[PDB]
């Protein structure tokens, strides 16, 4: 019943959020290194007409 | 012992919580706005 | 504000709540006699705090509620089974002797705050002082060990030597076969058992032992069982002596001070009765002690502080 | 004794090392060293005994010899200039005279014979007081005329103090002398680094006191001073038994427990000056100290020991007086390490 | 000698308790059925079901990250040109000796 | 059936004055439980 | 690098003017996170100790510590970046004062380098 | 790597905020999910390697190990369920936390980009570990056994910090890819044979080598259930992996310092399959061939040849896999005859016929019986160092006919011949220990379907 086993699981839902947290925090620690984007002597690519940045 | 929360502890733990907090976004903002203006960023 | 230092600095003092009234003093009497009624009857007279004599469940009194506990988490030692098989395997007679003597001391010191904090003296029966003559008594009937003894001493020793004895001891004077009569009048039929020998032996320790010390540092009033029917002329008795040659004339502010730190805080004056001395008789093995410690925390009232218990009904848990 | 005179002479000690940390006349520093000393006394024999009146008189003596060691080195340092000011000594004999002095104020090995004796004489908080407080002065004045210390000295007596500090307390069944026995232990690793750097002797002199405090409460909460007394402490309180093996594992420098940062730093640091040995010797001895900690952390909270009949009555019973700062403190003395970095602070 | 030969107050050894005894269909996991049932079918349904199938599946058809059928491509049409052209197929130098300036010995 | 605790032998091994005891420290004494001396 | 002697220090200054110029660090930085979590840590043991229910005790207490400890390590942080800056600083200013003790090193590529080859067999 | 670590720790409020009677299902599901996760590193590339932040990087030497650490755990759990019954909930969530705590220790320690943080999470593994050992073993000698399996562990240790800084004051980084863009050979100088030995002793001591393997008998034979298995599994392969990482510094030098580390491996693991045929105890007989496993493992490392990092590589994968089947066998023996003596429970096939499917099958890739991964790495180390020298076939093949031989020794003592008579509490097996089996075995078996999911960087 709702507002009662909530109160009896509500510790099972923490494990699930931690990895949603997790790969936001993994992207957002990937928007730091692009010093080098679209860069690479091997992968210097004109942009697309529509395209801002190569890969986020 | 038979002890009633003492409203009055309570009361200055609330308050120093809180003057911390806000005495730390202040010195945040004027940390941050005399670092822009230092630098000549903004 | 609880007493500490700060309460010393500022104006809390002992030295003036003292009116000559406090009086510490302690009844001894044979085993069945009329010391209980002689206390009481002093405690209404002059207006002091009569304490019952400690028994096993004493310390249940003062903690939590004061309803007792069970016998296994409370002492795990019972007189009735001492009365019926003294000479017991399972060493309950020297355990029964040990947990007496911790609540004694348990009690002395709850006596002493109440004389230091409000000025109002107090009654007690057998104290930590003449706790002893018991265990002699089990010495020479053979109910104990000799290194009972010794540990009993050490114990003994270490924990009565930081106190102030009692000003004045009244001893009640039974002879052995009026004490055997009054037991079998009782209609008891554990105390039924016990035999002349532990009597006369326990008799025997109170005279040889006991009042000469006490008369040496304290005041005796030796009593018999006609002139302790008649309270009033115990008072007067009481009332004429002065206590000029004890210790408690040589106290002053600071030691008092001292003395009342001492007897607040009941874990640092029950902290030596528990010294690691590995005596069959008392210790207890890891597996026991951790199933019996886990049952005590259970209780309702038991596995927080005492404000912080939920089952038993305290709120605003969240807040303090 | 009266509150206000023990008030009086613990303000009075800070006084005395507060004199010392911020003055720049040598008779100012030997005046704070005096005062120090007048007002520790009493401390030590706070509570009467025979033994605590013994570990009175000497500490007495120790530190009476040590102070006037210290002035025959400033006056010969006057001698040979006339200068009063704390800096480089300009004298190659004041220097050693000094050296001696600060080493037997701090109880550095071969002068360490007075501190598991005081230690064990005195009661807990007495020696939580001895062996965090009374460090403070003499380690300042080694940092400031750290430039002018003869290298070779120091190092000798870092680690003969390092070795003697972990071969004493393996014989040790009482607390205190055990708490001696790793205070010499730890005054040898800091004093290893001051030729060096002396931010990291205050990093490592911080986190001892740390750790120091943090296990002297545990101590006096707890109130044993044997093995077999702590050993009774799961029966009543397991979490602190918890708390105290935790804290032992820190003391002992298990990464990643903040005891680990000092040495780990100072290793760091001695190995920029192209000094491996010494280094690979004072972590091999610290293990010493580690298994009497592991001996301790057996004893105490990871096996069970017998329990007598009459705990079941402390079962009743609460704790009227608490510490502010033991929470604190344990969490400091085990759960910094990844805050290294904050050492730039120059603490 | 009145010793008890008791050596202190300890509790008996306990016979260990079979699971089988108070519940057939025990699964070995709790005394308690229905918690032992659920944890039986929740290991089940998340070790066998779950990771061991699914998570194997996923393993199975993983892209191609280390370019085994790239080098063979590249490897294919390399071959195809150096066998038209004569080229002596694999050369026995990794770099152009042309662009490596060795130290001139003068012995 | 039973994990193994400690018992009175094993502690007893950590009561004495000193660890490792040897002939010359064999006479030695642990010290009082309170640390008070008798004053003789 | 011992700075106590650095010209131009203020003796008893947490944080001298020159380190306004500097950027502070932001409140979502792990490390003032790290400062919070020991705080709440040092709340739960607190609770711990006094035999109370650790999670949900003292709310108020929990929330002090946690404050506190926060407020510590923002200015904590603030010293350690400024510390560090004066020391790139003063590193960068004596490697441009002493040209002659940092010569250029000349840029050469492997092709003519002569590395000694250790075959493994 | 967070979308990993983060899970985990949220294992630990998850498991103190449990019911009392929900914390073995919660932990289980949980990491059961967090290894279904972590099964996606295994998404290598043929170049350099997942570099996801200057602090974690992912390689297919390291993406393996992951996985495996990341599985033990709910079966550890599942192991662990049982003797852990008549004890209260708060001791067995502080169990499950030491074994949580574990588990992120030696992830951030697999990943650990920089050389001093591999260290320093490399002994923080070692608390739990201790404690498990010292806090939940049964016999008196487990203090003894945390003793020595810690003194050795730092007695190889502490010299190895020291070098590290000395590298970095040196080279001016400890980061692994660029001590491996930057590296120089090393001159036979004392100081650079000391450098070598600092380097090389630290990882040696937790293999073990030969001479240095006392530690792990008793650590193991004293350890609880979910001890002997994160011991035997995970723990003994973090010296492999450090040798796997270092080696690239102390090249040529390896060459002659290889000798006496080679000689003791190839001699010692004859040794201890001998020792294997004559032990009173199953744990013992198992640790003693976890060490000749691992022997092999370190001639591997030693010869530094291609197929010897792949065959190195395979042969720790499946040394877990098999070492932590045989210990639960084991236990799951224990658990009803309390003795851990070999000869004393006879003829459990006829009492126990799956279980003794499961004791086959695990004797079975114990005694490398093809096409097993176990035999993929037994095979191509032994390629190896034939090519490396001759005369080690001899070596190689009387180690694998002693292994055969005491496997089959194990398996016929304790599943054949006539039950014990006086033995009547052999209780008919659980589901929860037969999935406990299944679920250490079929993975081996569908692994040999994909070997070059574990054969390292090199494949
Ligand atoms: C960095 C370097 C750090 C160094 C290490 C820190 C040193 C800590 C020791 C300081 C002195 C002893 C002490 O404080 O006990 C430690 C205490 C343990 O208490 P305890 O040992 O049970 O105390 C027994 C008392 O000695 C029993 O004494 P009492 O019952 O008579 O106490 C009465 C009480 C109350 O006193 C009063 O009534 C005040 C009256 C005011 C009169 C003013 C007159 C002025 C002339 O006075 C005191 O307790 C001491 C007051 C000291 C004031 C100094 C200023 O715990 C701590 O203080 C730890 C502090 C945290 C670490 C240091 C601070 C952070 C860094
Ligand atoms: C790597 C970094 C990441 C991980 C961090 C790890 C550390 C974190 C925590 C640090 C300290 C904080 C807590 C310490 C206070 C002690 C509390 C305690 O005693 O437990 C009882 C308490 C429950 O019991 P209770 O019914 O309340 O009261 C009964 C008594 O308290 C207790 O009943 P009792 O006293 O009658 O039972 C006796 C027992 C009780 O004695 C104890 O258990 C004391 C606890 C150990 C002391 C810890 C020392 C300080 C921490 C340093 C750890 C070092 C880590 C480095 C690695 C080395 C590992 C040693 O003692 C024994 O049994 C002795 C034998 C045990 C074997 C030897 C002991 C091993 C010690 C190693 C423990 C290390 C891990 C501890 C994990 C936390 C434990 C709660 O536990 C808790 O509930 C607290 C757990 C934390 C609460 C988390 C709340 C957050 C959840 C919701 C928000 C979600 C967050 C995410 C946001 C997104 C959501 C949308
Ligand atoms: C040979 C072709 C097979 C094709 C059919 C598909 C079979 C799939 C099996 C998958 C693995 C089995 C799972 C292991 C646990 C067993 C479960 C169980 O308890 O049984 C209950 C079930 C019910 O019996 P019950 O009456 O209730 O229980 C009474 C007792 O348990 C008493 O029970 P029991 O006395 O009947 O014993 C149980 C049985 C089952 O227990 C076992 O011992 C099975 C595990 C043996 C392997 C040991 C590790 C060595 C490494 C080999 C790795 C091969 C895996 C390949 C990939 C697999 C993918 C997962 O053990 C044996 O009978 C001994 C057989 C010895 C075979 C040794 C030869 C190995 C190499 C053979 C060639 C492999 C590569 C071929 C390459 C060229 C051709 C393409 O019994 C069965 O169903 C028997 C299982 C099937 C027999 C397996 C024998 C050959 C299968 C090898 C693996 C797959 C080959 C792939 C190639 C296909 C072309
Ligand atoms: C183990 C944890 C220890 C924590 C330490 C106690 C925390 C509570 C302290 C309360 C606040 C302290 C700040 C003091 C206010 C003013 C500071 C000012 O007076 O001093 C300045 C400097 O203040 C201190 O240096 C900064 C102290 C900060 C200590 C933190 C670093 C510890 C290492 C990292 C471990 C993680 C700790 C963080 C978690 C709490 C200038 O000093 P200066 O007159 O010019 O030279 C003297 C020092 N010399 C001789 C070495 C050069
Ligand atoms: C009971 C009696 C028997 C009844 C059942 C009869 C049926 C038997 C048939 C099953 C066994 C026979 C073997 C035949 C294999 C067929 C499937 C196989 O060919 O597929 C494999 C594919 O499977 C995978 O390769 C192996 C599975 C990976 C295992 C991952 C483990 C699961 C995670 C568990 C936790 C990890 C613990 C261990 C840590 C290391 C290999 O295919 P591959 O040619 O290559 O490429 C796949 C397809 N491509 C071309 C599109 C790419
Ligand atoms: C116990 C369980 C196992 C633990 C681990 C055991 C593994 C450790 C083995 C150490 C590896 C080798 C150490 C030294 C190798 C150097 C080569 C040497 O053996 O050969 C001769 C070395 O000659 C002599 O050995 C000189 C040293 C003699 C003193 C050594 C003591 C001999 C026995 C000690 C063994 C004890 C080991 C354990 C110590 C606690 C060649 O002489 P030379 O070509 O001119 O000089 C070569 C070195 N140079 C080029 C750098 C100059
Ligand atoms: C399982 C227990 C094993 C215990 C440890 C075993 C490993 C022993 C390895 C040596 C320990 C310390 C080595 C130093 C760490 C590396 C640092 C380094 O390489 O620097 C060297 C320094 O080299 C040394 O100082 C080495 C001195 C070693 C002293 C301690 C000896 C310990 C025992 C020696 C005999 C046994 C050696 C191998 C034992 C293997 C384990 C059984 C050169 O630097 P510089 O001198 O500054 O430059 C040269 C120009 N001046
Ligand atoms: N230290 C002791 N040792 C043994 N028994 C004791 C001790 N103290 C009190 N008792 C027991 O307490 C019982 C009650 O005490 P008592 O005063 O003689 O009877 P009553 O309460 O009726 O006046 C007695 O049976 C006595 O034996």
């Amino acid at each position: 019943n709702v507002l009662q086993i909530v109160r009896d699981h509500w510790v099972h839902i923490l494990v699930p959020v931690g990895f949603v947290f997790g790969c936001y925090l993994d992207r957002r620690s990937d928007e730091k290194l692009t010093a080098f984007r679209n860069k690479s002597l091997l992968f210097k690519r004109e942009l697309r007409p529509n395209e801002e940045v190569t890969w986020k | 012992p038979h002890g009633s929360p003492d409203w009055l502890k309570v009361g200055l733990t609330l308050g120093t919580s809180v003057f911390l907090w806000i005495y730390l976004i202040k010195q945040h903002k004027e940390d941050v706005l005399e670092y822009k203006r230092r630098n000549g960023l903004e | 504000l609880q007493y500490g230092p700060l309460a010393f600095v500022l104006g809390e003092r002992t030295t003036r709540k003292l009116t000559e009234t406090s009086k510490v003093i302690t009844v001894d009497g044979n085993i069945c006699s009329g010391k209980g009624r002689l206390a009481r009857e002093i405690a209404e007279k002059l207006g002091l705090r009569h304490f019952p004599e400690a028994g096993i469940h004493y310390a249940d009194s003062t903690t939590g509620d004061g309803k007792p506990l069970d016998v296994q988490l409370s002492g795990n030692c019972s007189l009735e089974k001492f009365y019926d098989d003294p000479k017991s395997n399972d060493g309950n007679s020297y355990r029964l002797q040990s947990w007496l003597y911790a609540s004694r001391l348990l009690q002395y010191a709850d006596a002493l705050e109440h004389l230091l904090s409000t000025g109002q003296g107090v009654v007690l029966e057998r104290s930590i002082y003449s706790d002893f003559v018991f265990l002699e008594a089990m010495y020479r009937q053979g109910f104990i060990r000799k290194q009972c003894v010794e540990h009993y001493n050490e114990v003994k020793k270490v924990t009565a030597c930081e106190y102030l004895p009692p000003h004045v001891v009244v001893y009640v004077d039974v002879p052995v076969p009026e004490i055997q009569s009054r037991i079998q009048k009782k209609g008891n039929p554990h105390e039924m058992k016990i035999t002349a020998a532990y009597l006369q032996d326990i008799e025997n320790a109170y005279k040889k032992t006991f009042l000469p010390e006490m008369s040496e540092k304290c005041e005796v009033l030796q009593y018999s069982a006609r002139e302790a029917e008649d309270a009033e002329k115990v008072v007067e008795d009481i009332e004429y002596l002065k206590c000029d040659k004890g210790p408690w004339p040589d106290q002053d502010d600071r030691t008092f001070h001292r003395l009342r730190m001492l007897v607040q805080n009941k874990l640092e004056v029950l902290n030596y009765t528990t010294i690691p001395v590995y005596l069959p008789e008392i210790t207890i093995g890891a597996h026991q002690s951790d199933r019996v410690f886990q049952k005590f925390t259970e209780l309702p009232g038991r596995k927080y502080s005492p404000g912080y218990n939920e089952d038993v009904g305290d709120k605003w848990i969240w807040l303090k | 004794m009266n509150p206000i005179i023990y008030t009086t002479l613990i303000m009075t000690v800070m006084s005395g090392t507060m004199l010392v940390m911020i003055s720049s006349h040598w008779l100012l520093i030997w005046i704070g060293f005096e005062m120090n000393l007048l007002a520790m006394i009493p401390v030590l024999m706070k509570n009467f005994n025979p033994r605590a009146t013994e570990a009175a008189t000497k500490y007495f003596l120790t530190q009476a010899t040590a102070s006037m060691m210290l002035m025959m080195a400033i006056i010969i340092n006057l001698l040979y200039s006339g200068q009063w000011t704390i800096t480089k000594m300009f004298n190659p004999v004041a220097m050693t005279m000094m050296t001696m002095a600060l080493a037997m104020k701090l109880g550095l090995s071969p002068f360490h014979f007075w501190v598991p004796e005081v230690t064990q004489g005195i009661s807990l908080q007495a020696g939580l007081l001895l062996l965090t407080w009374q460090k403070l002065a003499p380690l300042s004045v080694l940092c400031q005329i750290s430039q002018s210390i003869n290298p070779n000295l120091m190092l000798t007596m870092a680690m003969l103090s390092i070795l003697i500090g972990g071969w004493g307390g393996l014989n040790q069944t009482q607390l205190r002398k055990i708490m001696a026995y790793s205070s010499i232990a730890h005054m040898g690793w800091m004093t290893a680094v001051l030729p060096y750097n002396t931010t990291m002797t205050i990093l490592n002199l911080l986190i001892y006191i740390t750790m120091t405090l943090a296990m002297f409460m545990l101590l006096i909460h707890s109130s044993a001073t044997t093995t077999l007394s702590l050993s009774h402490t799961w029966n009543k309180m397991p979490v602190i038994t918890s708390l105290m093996m935790v804290t032992l594992l820190s003391m002992g420098g298990l990464p990643p427990l903040s005891g680990f940062m000092p040495k780990w730093m100072i290793i760091q640091e001695m190995t920029k000056n192209e000094s491996i040995i010494m280094p690979t010797l004072m972590a091999m001895t610290a293990l010493l100290n580690l298994y009497f900690y592991m001996r301790l952390a057996y004893s105490s909270s990871l096996t069970m020991f017998p329990s007598t009949n009459n705990m079941k009555m402390k079962w009743q019973f609460e704790h009227t007086k608490q510490m502010k700062l033991l929470p604190t403190m344990i969490v400091l003395s085990t759960l910094v390490l990844p805050m290294t970095p904050a050492l730039s602070s120059l603490n | 000698p009145p010793e008890p030969t008791i050596r202190l107050q300890e509790d008996p050894d306990p016979e260990d308790e079979n699971l089988y005894e108070k519940n057939p269909d025990s699964h070995g996991y709790d005394k308690d059925p229905i918690v032992d049932l659920w944890n039986m079918r929740v290991v089940f349904f998340f070790g066998f079901s779950i990771v061991l199938v699914l998570g194997s599946t996923f393993v199975a058809y993983l892209p191609d990250y280390r370019m085994q059928e790239w080098a063979r491509r590249e490897a294919e049409r390399l071959v195809k040109y150096r066998e038209a052209n004569g080229l002596p197929l694999m050369e026995s130098n990794c770099f152009d000796p042309n662009k490596i300036q060795l130290p001139e010995d003068e012995d | 059936a039973r994990q193994w605790q400690p018992d009175v032998e094993w502690a007893e091994q950590f009561g004495g004055a000193v660890m490792y005891p040897t002939k010359e420290t064999a006479h030695w004494k642990p010290p009082p439980w309170n640390d008070v001396d008798p004053p003789k | 690098t011992m700075m106590s002697g650095r010209p131009g220090r203020v003796p008893l200054q947490f944080l001298p003017n020159e380190a306004r110029s500097l950027p502070p660090p932001k409140l979502t930085d792990p490390r003032l996170v790290y400062m919070g979590f020991l705080g709440y840590c040092s709340g739960l043991i607190d609770n711990a100790i006094r035999r109370r229910p650790v999670v949900s005790a003292g709310l108020h207490r929990q929330l002090l510590y946690v404050t506190s400890f926060v407020f510590f390590g923002y200015y904590l942080l603030k010293r350690q970046d400024y510390m560090y800056a004066l020391r790139d600083h003063d590193m960068f200013a004596y490697v441009k004062s002493h040209p002659e003790d940092f010569p250029e090193k000349d840029k050469k590529t492997y092709g003519e380098i002569l590395e000694e080859f250790h075959p493994v067999r | 790597m967070l979308k990993i670590i983060i899970p985990t720790t949220m294992l630990l409020p998850m498991t103190w905020m449990s019911k009392h009677n929900m914390i073995w299902i919660n932990a289980t599901v949980h990491s059961l999910l967090i290894s279904l996760i972590s099964l996606s590193l295994l998404n290598q590339l043929g170049e350099n390697s997942l570099n996801f932040s200057l602090t974690f990087f992912s390689d297919s030497l390291s993406a393996p190990l992951l996985v495996l650490t990341t599985w033990l755990l709910p079966l550890m759990l599942m192991a662990s369920q049982s003797h852990l019954s008549k004890e209260t909930t708060t001791r067995k969530k502080l169990y499950i936390t030491m074994l949580i705590l574990l588990q992120l220790f030696l992830i951030m320690t697999f990943t650990a980009t920089e050389l001093i943080l591999f260290y320093i999470l490399f002994e923080a593994t070692l608390v739990p570990t201790l404690i498990i050992i010292t806090r939940w073993g049964n016999q008196t000698e487990r203090l003894n056994a945390g003793l020595y399996f810690l003194f050795y562990t730092l007695a190889g240790s502490l010299p190895l910090l020291v070098a590290l800084v000395y590298i970095q004051n040196t080279t001016g980084s400890l980061n692994f890819l660029i001590i491996h863009y930057w590296s120089h050979p090393l001159s036979n100088s004392w100081s650079n044979i000391f450098m070598w030995l600092a380097c090389i002793m630290a990882f040696m001591v937790k293999m073990p080598l030969y001479g240095l393997h006392l530690w792990l008998p008793k650590a193991h034979v004293e350890a609880p259930i979910a001890g002997s298995m994160v011991l035997a599994a995970v723990l003994l392969k973090l010296g492999g992996y450090g040798m796997m990482r270092i080696t690239t510094i102390l090249n040529p030098l390896t060459n002659y310092m290889a000798y006496p580390f080679l000689m003791l491996s190839m001699w010692g693991m004859i040794m201890t399959s001998s020792i294997c045929l004559r032990q009173t105890d199953l744990k013992s007989l198992i640790a003693y061939s976890s060490v000749s496993h691992m022997a092999l493992v370190i001639v591997a490392i030693m010869i530094q040849t291609p197929w010897s990092f792949m065959g190195a590589t395979a042969l720790m994968i499946a040394h877990g896999l098999t070492s932590s089947m045989l210990f639960c066998l084991a236990n799951t023996n224990y658990e009803r005859v309390h003795s851990r003596t070999m000869i004393l429970a006879r003829g459990l096939q006829t009492l126990l016929p799956l279980m003794a499917t499961w004791w086959l099958v695990a004797s079975l890739t114990n005694l490398a019986l093809p096409p097993s991964i176990n035999l993929i790495g037994e095979l191509f180390i032994i390629t190896a160092s034939f090519s490396w020298s001759n005369i080690t076939i001899i070596l190689m093949g009387m180690n694998m006919m002693i292994t055969a031989l005491y496997s089959l020794y194990m398996l016929i003592t304790t599943q054949r011949g006539k039950y014990t008579h006086h033995i009547n509490n052999i209780k008919p097996s659980f589901t929860r220990e037969n999935a406990l089996m299944a679920l250490h075995i079929l993975p081996l078996l569908l692994l040999t379907l994909n070997p070059k999911m574990i054969l390292g960087p090199l494949y």
